[PDB]
């Protein structure tokens, strides 16, 4: 999981 | 918005549409190519083709469920653009770029036309 | 094999299956969440939820157009979930998460449970 | 594109  | 995303998600989904369609799960359409047929799901195909995605989006064509392709088309060739359809992997080789490249000319698929016509001019 | 990929293939197939979602094009079934009802491809949802994967392999839920969810299942944590799934986008928020949590269990959406575990972990 |  990212920050996109 | 302050949404998160997963890297591999669409990746993931593409790979679950091929198992799908190598088990003839819930696929809506049979693509024929002069004597070859090619089963398939109707999104997935106007989600990579901006043939597809007029063909299916026509308010008659949408309800066919087997769609007839120019028999100037090569099966091959249509075999290895539906493959980089449903997995993002292309197959170009030598033998079989020219068809290769005027399927997907066909077919509408800009980026594979691209790479054709730059691997065609460094071998030139 | 020797083939070449398009880096940017599965995100490109994924927004065109979101924008279909949107224009409700070649959607085959609604799913009901108490007061609430979402259009959806078959296809997409078994992609990436365990539950529609096991519901739609079904011989006779496959035919279904309409799939009732179990009361308990917040519309809310339905709605996020269903957008996650056609773009990777994950709206977690203090005021959703034990909704959207409990919706992924049922759904049998793993890294989704994941997340939201290690956010829920980290607040106490 | 890439070599994947
Ligand atoms: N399905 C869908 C779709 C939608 Cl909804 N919106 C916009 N394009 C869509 N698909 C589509 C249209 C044109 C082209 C491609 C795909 C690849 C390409 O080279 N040309
Ligand atoms: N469609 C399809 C499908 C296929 Cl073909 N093969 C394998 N899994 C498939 N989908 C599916 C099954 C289990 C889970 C998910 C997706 C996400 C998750 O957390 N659990
Ligand atoms: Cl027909
Ligand atoms: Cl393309
Ligand atoms: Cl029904
Ligand atoms: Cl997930």
């Amino acid at each position: 999981w990212v920050i996109p | 918005d302050s949404c998160i995303q997963f890297t591999r998600h669409a990746s993931d989904v593409l790979l679950n549409l091929n198992r799908l369609r190598s088990r003839d799960i819930l696929t809506d359409v049979v693509i024929v190519v002069s004597r070859e047929q090619f089963r398939a799901h109707k999104t997935v195909l106007m989600a990579c083709s901006g043939l597809f995605y007029s063909i299916f989006t026509d308010q008659l064509k949408c309800n066919l469920s087997v769609i007839n392709l120019d028999p100037e088309i090569n099966p091959e060739g249509f075999c290895i653009l539906l493959d980089f359809m449903y997995t993002s992997r292309l197959n170009l080789r030598e033998g079989n770029i020219m068809a290769v490249m005027a399927t997907a000319m066909y077919l509408q698929m800009e980026h594979v036309v691209d790479t054709c016509r730059k691997f065609i001019k460094a071998s030139e």
